[PDB]
Protein backbone atom coordinates (compact mmCIF):
# COMPACT_ATOMS: atom_id res chain seq x y z
CA UNK A 1 0.00 0.00 0.00
CA UNK A 2 2.76 2.42 0.85
CA UNK A 3 4.62 1.66 -2.38
CA UNK A 4 1.47 2.50 -4.23
CA UNK A 5 1.10 5.72 -2.32
CA UNK A 6 4.66 6.70 -3.24
CA UNK A 7 4.05 6.09 -6.94
CA UNK A 8 0.54 7.60 -6.90
CA UNK A 9 1.54 10.85 -5.24
CA UNK A 10 4.69 11.20 -7.35
CA UNK A 11 2.31 11.50 -10.33
CA UNK A 12 1.35 15.01 -9.22
CA UNK A 13 5.70 28.41 -3.53
CA UNK A 14 5.87 28.66 -7.34
CA UNK A 15 4.37 32.03 -8.40
CA UNK A 16 4.72 35.77 -7.72
CA UNK A 17 1.73 35.94 -5.34
CA UNK A 18 3.24 33.07 -3.33
CA UNK A 19 6.45 35.16 -3.14
CA UNK A 20 4.68 38.38 -2.01
CA UNK A 21 2.84 36.36 0.67
CA UNK A 22 6.12 34.90 2.00
CA UNK A 23 8.02 37.65 3.86
CA UNK A 24 10.48 35.18 5.47
CA UNK A 25 12.10 34.66 2.04
CA UNK A 26 13.94 37.81 0.87
CA UNK A 27 13.70 39.03 -2.74
CA UNK A 28 15.43 41.91 -4.44
CA UNK A 29 16.26 43.45 -7.78
CA UNK A 30 19.01 45.42 -9.51
CA UNK A 31 19.38 48.88 -7.94
CA UNK A 32 19.00 51.02 -11.10
CA UNK A 33 17.07 49.06 -13.71
CA UNK A 34 13.78 48.60 -15.54
CA UNK A 35 12.79 46.03 -12.89
CA UNK A 36 12.97 48.46 -9.95
CA UNK A 37 11.28 51.22 -12.00
CA UNK A 38 8.57 48.80 -13.18
CA UNK A 39 7.82 47.76 -9.59
CA UNK A 40 7.95 51.40 -8.40
CA UNK A 41 5.58 52.77 -11.09
CA UNK A 42 3.30 49.69 -10.99
CA UNK A 43 -0.40 49.91 -10.07
CA UNK A 44 -1.18 46.20 -9.53
CA UNK A 45 -1.69 45.18 -5.90
CA UNK A 46 0.83 42.30 -5.90
CA UNK B 1 -16.17 25.78 -26.78
CA UNK B 2 -16.61 23.99 -28.97
CA UNK B 3 -12.85 23.34 -28.46
CA UNK B 4 -12.66 21.16 -31.59
CA UNK B 5 -8.98 21.80 -32.49
CA UNK B 6 -5.67 22.58 -30.77
CA UNK B 7 -2.44 24.58 -31.06
CA UNK B 8 0.70 22.48 -31.61
CA UNK B 9 4.44 23.15 -31.23
CA UNK B 10 6.00 26.58 -30.68
CA UNK B 11 5.90 30.03 -32.31
CA UNK B 12 7.74 30.17 -35.67
CA UNK B 13 8.39 33.93 -35.37
CA UNK B 14 7.76 36.56 -32.67
CA UNK B 15 6.00 39.79 -33.64
CA UNK B 16 3.50 42.27 -32.22
CA UNK B 17 0.28 43.98 -33.22
CA UNK B 18 0.85 47.67 -33.83
CA UNK B 19 -1.47 50.63 -34.26
CA UNK B 20 -0.89 52.31 -37.63
CA UNK B 21 -1.31 55.83 -39.08
CA UNK B 22 -0.56 57.45 -42.49
CA UNK B 23 2.80 59.16 -43.10
CA UNK B 24 2.93 62.58 -41.39
CA UNK B 25 -0.15 62.05 -39.17
CA UNK B 26 -0.16 64.09 -35.94
CA UNK B 27 -1.62 60.97 -34.25
CA UNK B 28 1.59 58.94 -34.73
CA UNK B 29 3.58 60.73 -32.03
CA UNK B 30 0.87 60.52 -29.31
CA UNK B 31 -0.19 56.91 -30.09
CA UNK B 32 3.30 55.66 -29.16
CA UNK B 33 3.09 57.53 -25.85
CA UNK B 34 -0.50 56.31 -25.30
CA UNK B 35 0.65 52.70 -25.78
CA UNK B 36 3.54 53.20 -23.33
CA UNK B 37 1.22 54.82 -20.75
CA UNK B 38 -1.27 51.93 -21.06
CA UNK B 39 1.60 49.43 -20.67
CA UNK B 40 2.75 51.19 -17.47
CA UNK B 41 -0.84 51.23 -16.16
CA UNK B 42 -1.30 47.50 -16.97
CA UNK B 43 -4.52 48.14 -18.94
CA UNK B 44 -3.53 45.83 -21.83
CA UNK B 45 -3.13 42.88 -19.40
CA UNK B 46 -6.60 43.56 -17.95
CA UNK B 47 -8.16 43.71 -21.45
CA UNK B 48 -6.33 40.51 -22.46
CA UNK B 49 -7.64 38.67 -19.38
CA UNK C 1 31.52 58.82 -38.89
CA UNK C 2 32.59 56.40 -36.11
CA UNK C 3 29.84 55.61 -33.58
CA UNK C 4 30.28 55.78 -29.80
CA UNK C 5 28.82 52.42 -28.68
CA UNK C 6 27.83 51.94 -25.04
CA UNK C 7 27.48 48.50 -23.40
CA UNK C 8 27.75 46.60 -20.08
CA UNK C 9 29.27 43.20 -19.26
CA UNK C 10 26.03 41.26 -18.77
CA UNK C 11 26.75 37.82 -20.23
CA UNK C 12 26.16 36.47 -22.72
CA UNK C 13 25.40 39.85 -24.31
CA UNK C 14 28.85 41.33 -23.58
CA UNK C 15 31.76 39.40 -22.07
CA UNK C 16 35.55 39.74 -22.29
CA UNK C 17 37.58 37.12 -24.19
CA UNK C 18 39.82 34.51 -22.54
CA UNK C 19 43.16 35.95 -21.28
CA UNK C 20 41.74 39.43 -21.96
CA UNK C 21 44.64 41.02 -19.99
CA UNK C 22 46.45 41.10 -23.37
CA UNK C 23 43.26 41.69 -25.44
CA UNK C 24 42.47 45.28 -26.57
CA UNK C 25 40.47 47.23 -29.20
CA UNK C 26 36.96 46.11 -30.19
CA UNK C 27 38.33 42.53 -30.35
CA UNK C 28 38.53 42.22 -26.53
CA UNK C 29 34.71 42.01 -26.36
CA UNK C 30 32.68 38.96 -27.45
CA UNK C 31 28.97 38.26 -27.12
CA UNK C 32 25.52 38.75 -28.64
CA UNK C 33 25.34 42.56 -28.40
CA UNK C 34 28.80 42.88 -29.99
CA UNK C 35 27.67 40.74 -32.94
CA UNK C 36 24.39 42.66 -33.25
CA UNK C 37 26.31 45.97 -33.27
CA UNK C 38 28.54 44.49 -35.98
CA UNK C 39 25.61 43.81 -38.32
CA UNK C 40 23.90 47.13 -37.44
CA UNK C 41 27.03 49.04 -38.45
CA UNK C 42 27.38 46.82 -41.54
CA UNK C 43 23.84 47.58 -42.75
CA UNK C 44 24.15 51.28 -41.82
CA UNK C 45 27.78 51.32 -43.06
CA UNK C 46 28.75 53.40 -40.00
CA UNK C 47 31.75 52.65 -37.77
CA UNK C 48 31.54 51.81 -34.05
CA UNK C 49 33.87 51.63 -31.04
CA UNK C 50 32.67 49.36 -28.18
CA UNK C 51 32.86 51.26 -24.87
CA UNK C 52 31.79 50.26 -21.33
CA UNK C 53 30.19 52.54 -18.72
CA UNK C 54 32.35 53.25 -15.68
CA UNK C 55 29.27 53.46 -13.43
CA UNK C 56 28.45 49.92 -14.60
CA UNK C 57 24.71 50.73 -14.45
CA UNK C 58 22.13 50.15 -17.22
CA UNK C 59 20.41 53.41 -16.33
CA UNK C 60 17.71 55.15 -14.32
CA UNK C 61 16.67 58.60 -13.07
CA UNK C 62 16.69 60.05 -9.57
CA UNK C 63 13.14 61.34 -8.94
CA UNK C 64 14.62 64.19 -6.83
CA UNK C 65 17.73 65.32 -8.79
CA UNK C 66 16.09 64.53 -12.18
CA UNK C 67 19.54 63.19 -13.16
CA UNK C 68 20.19 60.27 -15.50
CA UNK C 69 22.66 57.48 -14.71
CA UNK C 70 24.43 54.86 -16.81
CA UNK C 71 23.77 54.44 -20.53
CA UNK C 72 20.76 56.77 -20.54
CA UNK C 73 22.69 59.54 -18.76
CA UNK C 74 25.61 58.95 -21.14
CA UNK C 75 23.51 59.24 -24.33
CA UNK C 76 21.36 62.15 -23.07
CA UNK C 77 24.41 64.08 -21.79
CA UNK C 78 26.45 63.51 -24.97
CA UNK C 79 29.17 61.13 -23.72
CA UNK C 80 28.02 58.72 -26.48
CA UNK C 81 25.72 58.36 -29.53
CA UNK C 82 24.17 54.83 -29.46
CA UNK C 83 23.62 51.83 -27.15
CA UNK C 84 23.73 48.34 -28.76
CA UNK C 85 23.09 46.72 -25.37
CA UNK C 86 20.59 44.63 -23.35
CA UNK C 87 18.77 47.91 -22.50
CA UNK C 88 15.07 47.56 -21.71
CA UNK C 89 12.38 49.81 -23.21
CA UNK C 90 10.08 51.76 -20.89
CA UNK C 91 7.85 54.87 -20.83
CA UNK C 92 10.22 57.09 -18.83
CA UNK C 93 13.29 56.52 -21.02
CA UNK C 94 11.31 57.03 -24.25
CA UNK C 95 10.24 60.48 -23.02
CA UNK C 96 13.93 61.52 -23.10
CA UNK C 97 15.56 59.26 -25.74
CA UNK C 98 14.49 57.48 -28.92
CA UNK C 99 14.42 53.67 -28.89
CA UNK C 100 14.29 51.28 -31.87
CA UNK C 101 12.07 48.27 -32.54
CA UNK C 102 12.88 45.55 -29.96
CA UNK C 103 15.46 43.02 -31.19
CA UNK C 104 14.47 40.45 -28.56
CA UNK C 105 11.49 39.88 -26.25
CA UNK C 106 11.61 38.96 -22.57
CA UNK C 107 9.69 38.97 -19.32
CA UNK C 108 10.33 39.35 -15.61
CA UNK C 109 11.10 36.09 -13.80
CA UNK C 110 12.25 34.76 -10.40
CA UNK C 111 15.55 33.03 -9.56
CA UNK C 112 16.05 30.69 -6.55
CA UNK C 113 18.62 28.18 -5.26
CA UNK C 114 18.01 24.72 -6.69
CA UNK C 115 18.26 9.07 -8.70
CA UNK C 116 16.75 5.73 -7.65
CA UNK C 117 19.00 3.91 -5.16
CA UNK C 118 20.13 0.37 -5.94
CA UNK C 119 18.22 -0.76 -2.86
CA UNK C 120 15.30 1.68 -3.20
CA UNK C 121 12.95 -1.27 -3.08
CA UNK C 122 13.23 -1.17 0.72
CA UNK C 123 11.94 2.41 0.94
CA UNK D 1 27.07 25.36 -15.33
CA UNK D 2 27.25 25.29 -12.40
CA UNK D 3 23.42 25.14 -12.76
CA UNK D 4 23.14 25.41 -8.92
CA UNK D 5 19.99 27.54 -9.28
CA UNK D 6 16.60 27.40 -11.02
CA UNK D 7 13.83 29.53 -12.55
CA UNK D 8 10.43 29.35 -10.83
CA UNK D 9 6.98 30.22 -12.23
CA UNK D 10 6.28 32.14 -15.45
CA UNK D 11 6.92 35.67 -16.76
CA UNK D 12 5.11 38.39 -14.74
CA UNK D 13 5.33 40.94 -17.57
CA UNK D 14 6.42 41.07 -21.23
CA UNK D 15 8.94 43.63 -22.51
CA UNK D 16 11.70 43.85 -25.09
CA UNK D 17 15.29 45.02 -25.39
CA UNK D 18 15.55 48.04 -27.69
CA UNK D 19 18.54 49.84 -29.18
CA UNK D 20 18.59 53.51 -28.11
CA UNK D 21 19.81 56.80 -29.57
CA UNK D 22 19.77 60.45 -28.39
CA UNK D 23 16.90 62.72 -29.48
CA UNK D 24 17.51 64.00 -33.00
CA UNK D 25 20.30 61.53 -33.89
CA UNK D 26 20.73 60.81 -37.63
CA UNK D 27 21.57 57.20 -36.68
CA UNK D 28 18.12 56.59 -35.12
CA UNK D 29 16.30 56.42 -38.46
CA UNK D 30 18.66 53.86 -40.12
CA UNK D 31 19.16 51.68 -37.02
CA UNK D 32 15.41 50.94 -37.03
CA UNK D 33 15.71 49.76 -40.64
CA UNK D 34 18.83 47.72 -39.76
CA UNK D 35 16.93 46.01 -36.93
CA UNK D 36 13.96 45.28 -39.20
CA UNK D 37 16.27 43.90 -41.93
CA UNK D 38 17.97 41.58 -39.40
CA UNK D 39 14.59 40.46 -38.03
CA UNK D 40 13.26 39.64 -41.52
CA UNK D 41 16.49 37.80 -42.42
CA UNK D 42 16.40 35.80 -39.13
CA UNK D 43 19.96 36.75 -38.12
CA UNK D 44 18.77 37.43 -34.55
CA UNK D 45 17.42 33.85 -34.22
CA UNK D 46 20.81 32.47 -35.32
CA UNK D 47 22.70 34.67 -32.81
CA UNK D 48 20.28 33.66 -30.05
CA UNK D 49 20.78 29.95 -30.78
Amino acid sequence: ANLAAFLTVERMIESAEDLSKQTEIAYGTLDSGSTKEFFRRSKIAV
Amino acid sequence: KPCDTMKVGGNLDSKGYGIATPKGSSLGTPVNLAVLKLSEQGVLDKLKN
Amino acid sequence: KTVVVTTILESPYVMMKKNHEMLEGNERYEGYCVDLAAEIAKHCGFKYKLTIVGDGKYGARDADTKIWNGMVGELVYGKADIAIAPLTITLVREEVIDFSKPFMSLGISIMIKKKPGVFSFLD
